[PDB]
């Protein structure tokens, strides 16, 4: 038996992001003026890409949740307990992360 | 000859005659169904980080979305359910709610509204009359468990007649010391601690020897047709809550400790079968009242 | 938890510099320090388990209002992770650092009449382990140097042979002595042995294991600071440097 | 997701562009908070403020 | 002259003053929620013929996967819950649970420690005092249903004063024979079997005729604020389990037949408003205790 | 001789000595400001049909979103304000508000903690002592009215003395019948109904005609430095709420009918200049307590 | 065994049982909000040169455009509010305004009809009875502050029973000279100037020194659930305005000095819970009446 985090911060009971004010936040960014008091189009560009990330996240979270389970099922209990001792940090380029979502 | 009777059996006040048609029975059942969802959605919302389940349940119950500033009273359904409860208890209570509102509220859910498909067992002990000889003192205490303390100061044994009514199914008699009890015109059996009797059999004669006070403990069971959704624990809680809220405060009515005590008294009075038909609907209404008010306390 | 994880004298003394005295106070009522009680330990016995409450514990306890209680609450914080309940201390004292309380004259506390034998009995020393006793001797030495009663520190050490052997060797006014110290003073840490989630009998042991298991969770949490992987993200003040020095000293 | 002990990190430019903010906000939204450390959290806040 | 009082209302012992903060209430609420899952998972495991649901639920409750030989008892959560229950009951309890453990256990579930979301009805009859004249005898028996048997040996009719307190909301009185009762300095009505009284109205006077004894049966209803997860049936079972296991055997404490009598007795005392708040938290903790011990039985006969 | 003194001036209990520094004063001012926004956003949200203004105000005050099925107490700020008020009233009351919590809560808004930039007028009248000779009786009643009933029943003139302290600025005297009052060794003036007095002038000596009882009504005004955002109407209601809520329940303390009586009594005790400084901070905190509790009843 | 009672607690007259529904309560709340806009706009128009802000406010309130020649009276809203105020005070009022008019008026603004989201504190001290022994004269005056003067002519010390109505929360007693006060069958404490009392505790016993009169000043605080827009300053002013305008002239009706005495007196009646709810709705209507009449002097 074991536990794993659900990918993309989606609660399966509600089938939505953990933050319940996400849609309100995206709309707030769209109307917001940023980097200047006059609009620089930052809000429109960021809100458009943030909405696309959320839509792709909500549509494709089931496959990644199943994928993590299948990978976990390939590990014996003895090997998993050993890997609990190790630790590390992964560095991702900003271009790779945005392109991933 | 002296007569002793149960305190809860005397003068059962008339019950209401309104809201007993098919449409009103549907409304009470619909109220029970939506009140159950309110409690369960309340626990689901508290357990998780989202109040969406509670908003969905309250919207169906109150026809409006909950607001932070406003007190969650319950909407039009809460007002209707309270007024219907008052109407059932006494015939003197007004029938405030119009039928058009009841029909509108009854359309929220698809329920049968049949109130006589199941049964329930009620534990109130009906002692209609205990007839005693001149030198004998008899006292009856309690309803759920009736303790009949009997003392005779005469020279010889005395015969005391018990009458448990014709409605109770079985009555169990237990005594502090073994005693003799038999039906009319039957030989007395040997002294025993426990007696099981059918109340319809007839008046029961108990022999009382001199000295050594004899106290008899009585427990009874009665079967009354009720809807399948009936829950005795939730009905009793609603009865006390409604009584504390003044839903039963009205001139010239009798007050009872429990819904168990209330429904048995109406059964034993004249025109009882049609009285308990209304009391059962009141029980389901109180079961809904208990659930709604616990989720929405005012 | 954070105080109990300090291994070196430099790390512990640095932590006492940052930490205000309010962390030594508990603000919780607690119970009477010395009392024979019956506790529930159902993993081992059905019968209630007898034990005696003590000041050195992870729970709040009632403490005397005088300067003696304030000193004891500081020591109990260092050795057990939780302090005592001393009501209505002025805001001036509460904002001062623990090191300033023990090693500065600016505060209005008078400690010249402190008796080390009485304090060691109240904060039960026969019950502490070696690391806890070393931490206590650090606090006693800081008080002695501020007060000038360095002789009273030595007479106390000579009356107890085991304490003299394990007494940390440093000068409370010279930083070079602190850097050279090789003593290990970590009550909680990453365990080489296998640590389970079972309960323990004594109040001190069960409370200590709660801190031990909590630190492991804190070790793997996001609040823990990994030097080998995020050293460039740290502020210059908090980065590990060889020339780091305490104020004064 | 499988191992809690692992962490996620980033390095942005001295002068962040709109992509750096987009990458920073995508991490804080769709990655576990247990994977982002306190120091990484401050750096993600700093690059958005800049 | 003579004064008679209810047995369960005499000398309420002080309650604990620890673990009454917001974080502690979250720990109690989390324990109840996780204990409920423990019972439900065990039932599901029996139906599905697999121990996986129970092993998965026990792992969340106890933070460990059990071994075959080692007895399963709940781990740290069971240890903390059992000792905190003792601390609530009396001041003399050790209260030896660290704050680090409480904070860690409260973080297992996202629940709120709200003890004032709803109400509950407690049917224990408070009879603070029954004052009687010299030649009359009064005996008070029972707590859930108090039977007051009074016999007038005196020459004339006597007046007996009833004091039901001020906490109860509704008190219903029934007698073996119809009797007379009215408020202080008010006309006596006709003899009736049943009276419905507000305890706040004032001391009540009953007329005792010379002759056969009169027995008055009393029933009360008190409403106390409780969490929405409160279940009176589970609380009573947990109260009996805690009493049998010996968690309440502290020096200079009073032992009560039910949690109904415990909470009402503390209500009918000085600073009873503050005492009830602590007793409510003890009630939910006892509810958690009953569910957890039923799913994890240790004692054998 | 006979001594008559005002009731509320007797034995002012020691006042709290905690949460009086610059940082703590800033938090109280922040609490007053943020509580005012809560009551203002509450009205706006009621009219505007949307709950957006209230959610923002509650989030600032409580550091969490408003959620249904919650008591809506007010978060940590409400707890800090309540415990801070308790410490002010008595020196024996424990201080259980962490300093880090105060600094965190005071950082929500940028305000100054100045408590001497304005003033307010308090109408409690300090009748310190009234000395009377034999055979005549004097009684003092009230705190705002201060009706003083005196009867002579003696051949000679009573010739009694008044003392209003050195703190009050002006004291106005009125009587049922005209009377004459002088400043100790001063010539008695013409009998008139009214009088205006500066209490610093000295003990005021009045004569009493033998015929009929005289009742004198005294109205006083005192000036105490208070912050700009000090509303006497809100402080009076907050003081009443705190007593009802049980905040002032420490043993060996004195209770007062209103805040003006409390502040005047502490002023007239020895070392009164420092006591009033703590009292005005309590008044500002009580102003925040009333506004927040009315917005979030518990 | 003489009995002394407060003047305003005697014979609380019944209030109207009409205009107490959700739609009616919405109309009262809508009237108060629109009255606030009217008076605020009139201040704004007086400050500036233009009169448009007053014109727009009057157009909403009276549903007609103002004209210079024609008199401004408030339109339909003024008539409905005046009529509804008449109905609330007494059950004998005609209650002539239709329900369709009430619903149409309430549609002008979106405002909740809630009357229980906040609370207010009232200072009328209830003294239901002061049972006095023989040779003992008791006089009780005042409503905001009660002055109780008692004399014992005989040599023996006298005990007096104080009953405070068990509805108030806290009562503070101040005496001219220190006095002893305790509950029934409790030990007598030392003489003190001031006592803090809870009326729920029970009747209180006061001992009387025989030499001189002892007078007790009593102040009480009672909280009653009121709407969040409540303003006691405006409510009291409107209460006087309605009384002078003859709005409360109905046969067999008692009259009170202030709204504080009105709401407290009915709260002590047998049906206190039901009467206070209607009285609260009257208070908000009175607040709207004062604001509208001061803006429109007609």
């Amino acid at each position: 038996v074991g536990r794993y985090y659900n990918p993309f911060n989606i609660d399966p009971l509600t089938k939505k992001h953990v933050e319940d004010r996400l849609e309100e936040f995206i709309n707030q960014v769209q109307v917001g003026r940023f980097r200047n008091a006059s609009g620089n189009a930052v809000g429109t560009t960021l809100a458009a890409f943030l909405r696309a990330c959320r839509d792709k996240t909500s549509a494709n979270w089931r496959g990644y949740s199943v994928l993590v389970s299948r990978y976990r099922s390939l590990i014996p209990n003895e090997l998993f307990e050993s890997l609990r001792n190790i630790s590390g940090e992964y560095n991702i380029n900003p271009q790779d992360e945005h392109s991933f979502f | 000859a002296n007569r002793a009777t149960s305190a809860f059996l005397d003068n059962p006040h008339p019950v209401g005659v309104n809201y007993v048609d098919e449409g009103s029975r549907q409304f009470v059942a619909v109220a029970e169904l939506l009140a159950s969802k309110l409690i369960d959605s309340s626990r689901e919302s508290d357990e998780s980080n989202s109040d969406v389940p509670f908003v969905q349940a309250y919207s169906k119950f109150a026809d409006d979305n909950p607001r932070h500033l406003r007190v969650k009273t319950g909407g039009k359904m809460a007002n209707a359910l309270t007024n219907v409860i008052r109407s059932y208890y006494s015939i003197n209570a007004p029938a405030i709610v119009p039928q058009v509102e009841i029909d509108r509220l009854a359309s929220k859910a698809t329920v049968s509204g049949d109130m006589y498909n199941s049964y329930a067992i009620f534990n109130s002990v009906p002692i209609v009359e205990v007839l005693s000889p001149a030198r004998t003192t008899v006292s009856i205490v309690g309803s759920d468990r009736a303790d009949v303390t009997m003392l005779n100061t005469g020279a010889g044994a005395a015969n005391i007649t018990f009458n448990f009514g014709q409605i109770a199914e079985t009555v169990i008699l237990k005594g502090s010391v073994p005693f003799q009890l038999a039906r009319l015109n039957q030989p007395m059996p040997a002294a025993r601690f426990t007696y099981k009797l059918r109340p319809l059999d007839g008046p029961f004669i108990v022999v009382l020897p001199v000295g050594n006070p004899l106290v008899i403990s009585a427990t009874a069971a009665t079967r009354i047709q009720v809807p399948l959704a009936f829950n005795k624990a939730l009905v009793e809680s609603g009865f006390q809550t409604a009584m504390n809220d003044g839903l039963f405060d009205i001139q010239n009515v009798n007050y009872y400790s429990s819904f168990d005590e209330f429904i048995i008294s109406q059964y034993h009075a004249q025109d009882g079968i049609n009285r308990v038909s209304t009391c059962v609907i009141l029980g389901l209404a109180l079961q809904a009242y208990d659930q709604m008010r616990r989720a929405l306390p005012v | 938890m954070d105080v109990l994880s300090k291994g070196s004298l430099k790390e512990l003394l640095a932590h006492l510099e940052k930490t205000p005295l309010e962390e030594a106070i508990s603000y919780r009522i607690g119970t009477v320090p010395y009392q024979n009680v019956l506790i529930s330990r159902n993993e081992y016995y059905n019968q209630l388990y007898p034990d005696t409450t003590s000041l050195i514990d992870g729970v709040s306890r009632e403490g005397q209002r005088n300067v003696n209680g304030l000193i004891m609450s500081i020591i109990s914080y260092v050795v057990s992770g939780s302090g005592h309940y001393i009501p209505n201390i002025g805001f001036m004292l509460l904002r001062r650092s623990i090191l300033d309380i023990l090693t500065k004259h600016d505060t209005g506390l008078v400690t010249n009449n402190l008796n080390y034998g009485i304090i060691a009995r109240n904060l039960t020393v026969s019950k502490m382990n070696c690391e806890q006793r070393k931490r206590m001797l650090i606090c006693f030495k800081l008080l002695a140097y501020k007060d000038g009663n360095q002789n009273d520190y030595e007479i106390y050490l000579n009356q107890n042979i085991p304490l003299k052997q394990i007494a940390p060797n440093f000068i409370p006014g010279d930083m070079r002595t602190v850097i050279h110290n090789q003593d290990q003073l970590a009550i909680v840490g990453i365990p080489a042995y296998r640590l389970t989630q079972s309960t323990e009998l004594s109040i001190r042991d069960d409370n200590a294991k709660s801190y031990k298991l909590g630190y492991v969770d804190w070790y793997n949490s996001n609040s823990f600071l990994r030097e080998r992987s995020e050293f460039n993200l740290i502020r210059l003040k908090d980065r590990d440097t060889k020339y780091g020095k305490l104020n004064g000293w | 997701c499988m191992f809690k002990q692992f962490r996620i990190g980033m390095t942005y430019a001295l002068d962040p562009n709109i992509m750096d903010v987009a990458a920073a906000t995508c991490m804080l939204l769709f990655r576990p908070a247990q994977s982002i450390s306190d120091e990484q959290y401050r750096y993600c806040l700093q690059t958005m403020a800049v």
